[PDB]
């Protein structure tokens, strides 16, 4: 159970940084008419 | 080139087939893991304890429900609304008794669902939309959210969560009537409103298009095919449309723009449905509809009933019979 | 140069003057005691 | 371009304007918090319980140790009268001043004087205003310290013999147990922040968050934002509006799950009981009544196989029975004498319960947070006779609405101003549709 | 029908002397009644002890008989178990308790008599319903 | 230029209410219908067919107050005001629920009325008539409902009575008695209300949120002219968007707005279906293979069960009440009740 | 645009509000006499607070006859007599 919850909070930290850093790497930018 | 850089170009890339996106990044494993636990537990799950009282529900196909009665069964009034994911039970077997699973799949969906709208916000600016869409979605998901959250919360327990099953629903929806006389309370009238009024503006738009069609075809095709999709001319005469609505009430009741009439066709059961959720919401803090019950007495003071003590008596006759083994003391104050 | 009475004038106090007739009557009843 | 719906938006960029706009509607809200409180001062009865009257704002003054005394019997009703008077008083001088500058002062500010004046995407400016209303508000947080420290203390329902005003002492300044709130699960048996339970607590966050909020408005003041700042976030009026609506929205679901759950900031004496507290309350009660008609509480077997008085929680606290079993993490005053390190104490049960214990008890069951939208107390079955609706569910209520509209609204001018900083908030542009010049999906 | 003298004319005492209220007593009963004690005895049931009711059979075969003004008003003052046996003031209201039951603190001695009488009338009026409970609500 | 033709010129005159020759069959029947439920609902009681007050004048308020059906002694009796039973008194009529007819039969021809009007001013305007189609819909609930299903019962007493609670006890009711959301032409009801209020609202938000700039202010509706050829939005984004969004998307505008007159309009049909099978007791109550295991193995548990239980309750405790006429009377030890409560 | 008079324009008028400063308060109170004078309940048939029961009766006086109705009724309104 312990290495299921190990799992779990490795793979929910994993998705939740993809998620602050995509909105971090200049997202006001990625549209298609005026990028900053 | 670089390769971070490269993985945001495909997580926002307006090519997927469909769109991924920052909200995408927790929606996918969000709603992989609230519907493959979903499908087994609905299938296979056995019994469990909703109501905390050693009286297993048994929710699942092969346990003996078909596609009407069966459920996921709420977890147990035992648990609350104590977190209660796999690695708290000692076992599978006790989380699967004690309704480990019904959390594990509302917390996935509601989550993954709250991405779903913040994915169309998303998509909105990828493609150089207007971005409200998200919150006309906001109105279901608000709904979501008080049925399987806030009633609960309210409540002191997932217990009395709806159940994700037909029946399920219905005994939610009777329990609550007991309960709260929802019937009797106005944010309901006003979700009946959005809805009923909905379906009614729905049906009308979508007569009133179809009959100002401007002939395209023969009588031996559709009618459909007179529309090219991308074409720059719109495809029925909305002149026509007015002229026909404005006389079967009068002119000023019709609408002859169709940028307001597509924003009416949008706010109205968006808002009936935002204070139905309210009401659900507000109803899990036991602010409830009307009681009119004998406030009609004659001159000596004989109780004269109304049809508000007839709903009454159907209401006590759901609040005895419920959870029959569940109370030992005369008031059910949750 | 505009008609008065109409159609229009009739479908109008059809619906007008029983309405207020109406509410005298529901008001002079909120003093009624029993 | 707004249409007169969308009125106050023609403000945007008027910052004379609008601020007579904020400052008239900071004396809106000034006003009613003291004609409220006239109101209900002169509604109110002492002999009364608060919460059988109605009463949303005497609960905060008492609350806060002004009129009251041990048992939260109220003493004094001239505080009262005082903190209703001085709001309202206060409110005719920002009426004044919020007149004056949406109708006769300069529309925008920028050229009377550069210091009021500001541009929505001057980054330095910004965040010079948020620094000094950080400041305020820290001290603002602190004057509540000075109230609890060296100014009468607060009200205290865990104070030993009923409850009573107390002055705080020792406020706890320990950051594993401030911050350690902030690190617990909202769940159950946990409860995040709502969970803090004494005033030591509650004091110590406060000069925590005072200094936080002092020192961030020093740093604001100083600073500009960094890059990685300046490349995520759209900086622009209606943008920063979003960003508010949003913590709006958040603190007023808190506030509700606040007034909900917590007796301690939210005294059960003054606000009434919680609805657990209730649902605990009746069970108190019957075991009171049948342990003295002889009923052995503790080997009393009910119809399930559970003790029908007490059971064990799932991690084998001895709890009480019934459906309130799901209740098992309320605490309160009234019901801690009683309790033992496994639980409830059977020996203290059947031994040491006080006749003070059992009228709270009563009054706390049949003062239970359920009622109609009338104002009829008690289950939605029950008959016309009793004027009640509990302070907690109109708190309660209120604020999970607004709550959600101001999460409406940030959604809705989130968007707005992603889509008017990109340049197509107002439409697509026919001669330059993007997905015409996308590829075709299939 | 209508809220006739007959009706408001009750026991005064176990004697059999009687007494007839006023319309006005009746109401002012009423109203004391909720303001004092429906939170408990909404309808003539007891929410915190379903077992004891306002019935007037109820009161007639309680210790010592409460189904008259004179036991009544005395309950209000001095209240006791059903069998007499024991003083429950510190757990019932009274003007005994006024101290912990704040409510109890200004009614007077007519206000008791109000109070008194409409607990009686009640049940003349509405029959099983005053202390059947639910079924007949 | 005869007769005919003159009365024929002057009904379809353009003017600010159009008449027709609808009009005469739709406008006093519309008139009476609404005309005697302000009528019975401000004056008029239920105490001798119900028991129940039912007026302002006694004390109602707007959510209490009904045109309640006659007693259940008046069988299906069309209750004329010149009939036998009230014999010409206009008061006596009143008291007996003469107005519930009156109502439900002048509706029924003013439903007709309206539906002939869509038709006739269809014809004179040159447009498809699929509005006057769709409202056959609301035409199928009122006969099956009002008319149909009582029909089918002991008397009109058992119809729904026309005020606010009186109609969510009419809900109840069909919970307790015929377990009626169990009813799959009832739940394809509920997916054609429900579909058709989502419809409504994603096709509006859709256009607002795919609209062409064609202005320059901030308040779009200004940017729109009723007699522009072009398309006010982008069919061709709205699209993209929902393909990538949901994964499938409309492409074809006439195809969506039949649909959304599809969807509701079924919908209603198919519940209408179901409400004249309980005309007859014709249920979906029961599951047969869960009552013969439930009552093989006491600890075989369902909603499907609870339900049931929930309906008994409702039945016993509700019936006394709700048919006078019956004399029900149900001592204590009869009523089911789980335990305490 | 169909050649009657524009509603805008009637109730702005100082004819119209001659007439109707009059007109409306005339049946508002006309309706209010119709209750005040009592003649809502007799028209109707209403009871009245003190009509519904005889004094020690609690029986609803249901109609129980389809074609001796009305006499049932004028039976038990003779019983309050
Ligand atoms: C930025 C992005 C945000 C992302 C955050 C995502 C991670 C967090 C997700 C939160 C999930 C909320 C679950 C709440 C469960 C529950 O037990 O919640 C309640 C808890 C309080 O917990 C209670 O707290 C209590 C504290 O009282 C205790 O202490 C008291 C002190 O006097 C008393 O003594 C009392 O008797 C005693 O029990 C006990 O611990 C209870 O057991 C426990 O249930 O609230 C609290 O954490 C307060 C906060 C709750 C907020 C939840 C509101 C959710 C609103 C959603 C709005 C949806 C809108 C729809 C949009 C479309
Ligand atoms: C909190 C509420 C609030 C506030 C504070 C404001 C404030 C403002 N609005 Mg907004 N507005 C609101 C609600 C509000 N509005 C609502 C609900 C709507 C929807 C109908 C609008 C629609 C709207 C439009 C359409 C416009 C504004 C405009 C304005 C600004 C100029 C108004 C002006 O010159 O009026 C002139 C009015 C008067 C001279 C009449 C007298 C008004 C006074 C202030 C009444 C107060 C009486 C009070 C008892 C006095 C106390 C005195 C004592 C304290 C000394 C002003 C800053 C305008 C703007 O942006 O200008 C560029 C504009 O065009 N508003
Ligand atoms: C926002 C917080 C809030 C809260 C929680 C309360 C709560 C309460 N008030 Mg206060 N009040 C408020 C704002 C608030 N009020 C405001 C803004 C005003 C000025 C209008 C007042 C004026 C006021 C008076 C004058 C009185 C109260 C009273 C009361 C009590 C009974 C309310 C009742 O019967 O509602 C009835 C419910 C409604 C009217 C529902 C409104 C639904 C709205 C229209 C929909 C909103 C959707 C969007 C926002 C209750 C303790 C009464 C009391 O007991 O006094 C001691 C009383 O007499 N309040
Ligand atoms: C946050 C609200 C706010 C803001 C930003 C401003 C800002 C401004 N005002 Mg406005 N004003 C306000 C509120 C506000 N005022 C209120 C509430 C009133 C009514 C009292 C006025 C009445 C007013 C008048 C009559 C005039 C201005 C003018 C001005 C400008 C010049 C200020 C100056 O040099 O003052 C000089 C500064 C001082 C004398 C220092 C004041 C110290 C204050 C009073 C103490 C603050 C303590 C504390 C924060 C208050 C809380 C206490 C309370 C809780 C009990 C400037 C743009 C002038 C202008 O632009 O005209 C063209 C002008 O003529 N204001
Ligand atoms: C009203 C309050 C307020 C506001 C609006 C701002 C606004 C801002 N701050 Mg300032 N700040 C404040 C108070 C505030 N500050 C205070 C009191 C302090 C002292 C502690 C600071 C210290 C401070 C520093 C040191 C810095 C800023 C910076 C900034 C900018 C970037 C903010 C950002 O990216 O956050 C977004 C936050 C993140 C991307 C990471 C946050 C992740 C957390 C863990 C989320 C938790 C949310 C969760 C659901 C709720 C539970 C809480 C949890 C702890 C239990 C922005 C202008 C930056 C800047 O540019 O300065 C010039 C910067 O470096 N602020
Ligand atoms: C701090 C709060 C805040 C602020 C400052 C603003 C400011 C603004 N909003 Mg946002 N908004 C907010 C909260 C806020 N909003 C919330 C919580 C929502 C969610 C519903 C929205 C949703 C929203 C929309 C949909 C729109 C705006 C718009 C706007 C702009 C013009 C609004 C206007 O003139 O309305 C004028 C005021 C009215 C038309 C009257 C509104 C009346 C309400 C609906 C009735 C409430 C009745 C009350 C509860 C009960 C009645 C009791 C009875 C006795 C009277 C302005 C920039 C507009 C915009 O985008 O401009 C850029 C716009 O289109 N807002
Ligand atoms: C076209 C409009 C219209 C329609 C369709 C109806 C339809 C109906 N009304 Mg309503 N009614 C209307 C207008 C209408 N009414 C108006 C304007 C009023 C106000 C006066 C009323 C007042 C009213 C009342 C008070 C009642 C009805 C009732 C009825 C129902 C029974 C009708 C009946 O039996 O007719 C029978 C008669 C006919 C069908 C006429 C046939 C005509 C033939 C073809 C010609 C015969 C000519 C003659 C014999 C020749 C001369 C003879 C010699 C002496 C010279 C029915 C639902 C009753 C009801 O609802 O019951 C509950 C009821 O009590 N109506
Ligand atoms: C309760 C819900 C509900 C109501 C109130 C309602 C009402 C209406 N729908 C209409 C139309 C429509 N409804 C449509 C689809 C639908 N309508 C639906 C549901 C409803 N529709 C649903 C769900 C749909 C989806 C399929 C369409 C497609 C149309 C139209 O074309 C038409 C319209 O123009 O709408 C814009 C109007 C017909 C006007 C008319 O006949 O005037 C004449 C009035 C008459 C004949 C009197 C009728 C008398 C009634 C039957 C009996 C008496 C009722 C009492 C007076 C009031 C009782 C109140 C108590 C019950 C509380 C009217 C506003
Ligand atoms: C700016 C604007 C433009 C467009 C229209 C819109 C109306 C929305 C708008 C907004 C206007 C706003 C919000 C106006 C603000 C005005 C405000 C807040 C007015 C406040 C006035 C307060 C005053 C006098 C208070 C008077 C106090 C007095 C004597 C106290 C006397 C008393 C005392 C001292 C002891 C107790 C008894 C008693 C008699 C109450
Ligand atoms: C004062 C008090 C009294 C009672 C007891 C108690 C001890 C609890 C006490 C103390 C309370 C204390 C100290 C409270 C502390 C509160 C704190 C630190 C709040 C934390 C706030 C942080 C939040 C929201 C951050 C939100 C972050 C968001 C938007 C990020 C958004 C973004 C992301 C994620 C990616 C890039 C784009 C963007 C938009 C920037
Ligand atoms: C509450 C509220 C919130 C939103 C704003 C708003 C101001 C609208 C508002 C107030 C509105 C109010 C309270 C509206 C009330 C309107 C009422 C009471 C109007 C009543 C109109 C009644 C009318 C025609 C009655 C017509 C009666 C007729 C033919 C009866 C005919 C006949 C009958 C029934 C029997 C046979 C004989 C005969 C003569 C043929």
């Amino acid at each position: 159970m312990e290495t299921l919850k190990i799992t779990v909070y490795i793979v929910v930290t994993f998705f939740v940084l993809l998620f602050v850093f995509g909105f971090l790497s200049g997202d006001p930018a990625r549209n298609p008419k005026r990028k900053d | 080139a670089n390769l971070w850089e490269r993985f945001c170009n495909w997580v926002t890339s307006t090519d997927n087939r469909l769109y991924v996106g920052w909200f995408g990044v927790i929606m996918i494993p969000t709603l992989l893991a609230a519907t493959i636990c979903f499908v087994i537990a609905f299938i296979a799950a056995p019994p469990v304890d909703i109501d905390g009282i050693r009286e297993p529900v048994s929710g699942s196909l092969l346990y003996g429900n078909n596609i009407i009665t069966g459920a996921v069964v709420p977890s147990s009034n035992a648990i609350g609304l104590h977190f209660y994911p796999i690695w708290e039970a000692a076992s599978l077997d006790e989380w699967l008794y004690n309704g480990g699973p019904y959390q594990l799949i509302i917390f996935h969906f509601l989550l993954g669902a709250s991405c779903y709208m913040g994915r169309q916000w998303e998509l909105s600016y990828r493609l150089g939309m207007r971005p409200w869409i998200c919150v006309a979605y906001s109105a279901p998901l608000a709904s979501a959210f008080a049925v399987f959250l806030i009633y609960p919360i309210g409540q002191g327990s997932f217990s009395d969560g709806m159940p994700l099953g037909i029946s399920g629903t219905f005994n939610f929806m009777i329990v609550f009537q007991a309960e709260h006389n929802i019937l009797m309370h106005p944010f309901h009238q006003l979700g009946v409103a959005g809805v009923f009024g909905g379906a009614l503006f729905c049906a009308m738009h979508g007569s009133l298009v179809t009959s100002s069609l401007i002939r395209e075809t023969t009588e031996t095709e559709s009618a459909n095919y007179g529309y090219k999709f991308g074409q720059e001319e719109e495809t029925y005469n909305i002149v026509a449309a007015h002229g026909y609505f404005g006389r079967l009430i009068f002119q000023y009741a019709s609408f002859n723009n169709s940028r307001s009439l597509h924003f009416f066709l949008a706010a109205w059961p968006v808002v009936g449905v935002w204070f139905t959720a309210l009401g659900i919401s507000t109803m899990a803090f036991n602010l409830n509809g009307f009681n009119f019950n004998h406030s009609v007495i004659d001159a000596k003071g004989n109780v004269i009933n109304t049809w508000a003590d007839i709903i009454n008596r159907a209401n006590l006759g759901m609040e005895v019979m419920h959870e029959r083994n569940a109370h030992n003391f005369p008031l059910d104050l949750a | 140069s505009y008609p008065i009475f109409t159609v229009r004038w009739v479908a109008v106090h059809t619906l007008a003057v029983p309405t207020i007739f109406f509410l005298g009557a529901i008001a002079a009843m909120q003093f009624i005691q029993r | 371009g707004f249409a007169w719906w969308a009125g106050n938006a023609r403000l945007i960029n008027l910052s004379g304007k609008l601020l007579g706009a904020h400052v008239a509607h900071a004396g809106l809200i000034v006003f009613w918090a003291g004609a409220m409180t006239l109101f209900e001062l002169a509604h109110f009865i002492p002999e009364k319980p608060m919460y059988e009257q109605g009463l949303i704002l005497i609960p905060h003054i008492a609350t806060l140790g002004w009129g009251v005394g041990p048992g939260g019997e109220v003493v004094d009703t001239f505080p009262f009268f005082v903190v209703g008077v001085v709001h309202l008083i206060s409110s005719a001088v920002l009426g004044f001043g919020g007149v004056y500058h949406a109708i006769r002062g300069p529309e925008t500010l920028e050229e009377y004087s550069s210091f009021f004046g500001y541009d929505w995407k001057d980054k330095n400016k910004m965040t010079t205003i948020l620094g000094f209303h950080l400041i305020v508000l820290g001290i603002g947080a602190l004057l509540l310290v000075a109230k609890a420290m060296f100014f009468g203390g607060l009200y205290d329902t865990w104070a030993p013999g009923g409850g009573d005003v107390r002055v705080i002492t020792n406020p706890t300044l320990d950051p594993r147990v401030i911050f350690g709130y902030l690190l617990k699960s909202p769940f159950g048996g946990e409860g995040w922040i709502v969970s803090v339970n004494n005033l030591e607590d509650v004091v110590g966050g406060h000069i925590w968050i005072g200094l936080i909020c002092i020192a961030g408005g020093i740093w604001h003041i100083l600073t500009t934002p960094f890059g990685w700042a300046r490349r995520a976030f759209i900086w622009s009026g209606e943008a920063y509006l979003s960003y508010s609506l949003g913590a709006l929205s958040m603190m007023g679901f808190i506030a509700t799950c606040f007034v909900w759950f917590n007796n301690t900031v939210y005294p059960s004496e003054f606000y009434g009981p919680t609805g657990p507290e209730a649902s605990q309350a009746q069970a108190m009660t019957f075991l009171i009544r049948d342990q003295k008609l002889g009923a052995n509480v503790g080997s009393a077997q009910g119809p399930t196989g559970l003790g029908k008085y007490l059971m064990r929680s799932p991690t084998g606290e001895i709890i009480f029975g019934g459906e309130t079993m799901r209740f098992w993490d309320f605490r309160g005053p009234w019901l801690e004498p009683l309790r033992g390190p496994n639980g409830l104490d059977l020996n203290k049960i059947k031994n040491d319960i006080q006749p003070w214990q059992e009228r709270r008890a009563a009054e706390y069951m049949t003062h239970a947070p359920l009622g109609s939208l009338n104002s009829v107390g008690g289950v939605a079955t029950e008959i016309n006779s009793v004027n009640f609706v509990s302070p907690r569910s109109w708190l309660a209520t209120s604020h999970f609405v607004l709550a959600f509209f101001f999460l409406v609204g940030h959604l809705w001018h989130a968007g707005r101003a992603r889509a008017a900083a990109a340049g197509f908030e107002k439409g697509i542009d026919r001669e330059s549709e993007p997905v015409l010049s996308m590829p075709s999906l299939d | 029908a209508e809220l006739t003298p007959e009706v408001l004319t009750v026991p005064l005492n176990s004697e059999g002397k009687t007494i007839t209220l006023t319309e006005k007593q009746y109401l002012e009963g009423k109203r004391l009644f909720q303001y004092a004690c429906a939170s408990c005895h909404v309808g003539g049931i007891t929410k915190t002890n379903p077992s004891l009711d306002l019935r007037t059979e109820t009161l007639a075969l309680a210790t010592p008989p409460r189904d008259n003004i004179e036991g009544l008003v005395d309950y209000m003052k001095n209240p006791t178990t059903y069998d007499g046996e024991q003083e429950i003031a510190e757990v019932h209201p009274s003007l005994r308790s006024a101290d912990i039951f704040p409510k109890m603190r200004n009614l007077t001695e007519k206000d008791l008599v109000a109070i008194a009488g409409h607990i009686l009338v009640e049940p003349k009026i509405l029959g099983d319903k005053w202390g059947g409970g639910k079924v007949y609500y | 230029r005869g007769w005919f033709d003159i009365l024929d010129d002057w009904l379809k005159r353009d003017r600010f209410v159009f008449v027709g020759w609808s009009g005469i069959l739709l406008f006093p029947c519309a008139y009476l219908a609404l005309g005697g439920w302000l009528t019975g609902t401000t004056f008029v009681t239920s105490w001798y067919t119900h028991g129940l007050a039912s007026s302002y004048l006694e004390g109602c308020n707007f959510l209490t107050v009904a045109v309640s059906t006659p007693a259940n002694s008046m069988g299906h009796s069309l209750l004329l005001l010149w009939g036998p039973e009230a014999q010409g008194d206009f008061t006596r009529w009143c008291q007996l629920g003469g107005l519930w007819t009156f109502i439900a039969l002048h509706g029924a021809f003013g439903l007709i009325g309206f539906m002939l009007r869509q038709f006739e001013i269809a014809r004179l305007v040159g447009v498809r008539p699929y509005n006057a189609i769709a409202f056959s819909a609301p035409i199928a609930v009122f006969v099956s409902v009002f008319l149909i299903y009582p029909l089918g019962q002991s008397s009109w007493f058992f119809a729904p009575s026309f005020g606010v609670a009186a109609i969510f006890r009419f809900l109840l009711f069909f919970q307790g008695f015929h377990n009626w959301t169990l009813n799959p032409f009832h739940m394809m009801g509920v997916a054609g209300v429900l579909g058709g209020a989502l419809l409504c609202a994603i096709h509006g938000a859709t256009v607002e949120n795919t609209l062409f700039q064609d202005g320059e202010g901030a308040s779009t509706f200004r940017a729109f002219n009723p007699t522009q050829a072009e398309e006010t939005y982008s069919m061709v984004t709205a699209n993209r968007f929902w393909s990538q969004i949901f994964g499938i998307a409309f492409s074809n505008k006439r195809w969506l707005h039949f649909f959304m007159l599809f969807v509701p309009v079924t919908g209603l049909w198919m519940s209408a279906i179901g409400v004249v099978g309980l005309a007859l007791n014709l249920r979906s109550y029961d599951f047969i293979s869960q009552e013969i295991r439930a009552a093989e193995d006491p600890e075989f548990e369902t909603f499907y069960t609870k339900n049931l239980l929930l309906n008994e309750g409702i039945r016993a405790w509700m019936a006394p009440q709700d048919q006078p006429h019956e004399n029900f009377v149900f001592p204590e030890e009869v009523l089911p009740r789980g335990n305490a409560l | 645009t169909t050649g009657e008079r524009p509603f805008s324009d009637i109730i702005t008028s100082v004819r119209y509000w001659v007439i109707h400063s009059i007109t409306i308060p005339a049946l508002f109170i006309a309706g209010w006499l119709f209750v005040s004078t009592g003649l809502a309940y007799d028209v109707f048939g209403t009871p009245r607070p003190d009509s519904y029961y005889a004094q020690e009766q609690r029986s609803i006086p249901l109609v129980t006859d389809r074609f001796e109705a009305k006499q049932q009724v004028e039976t038990f309104l003779e019983q309050l007599k």
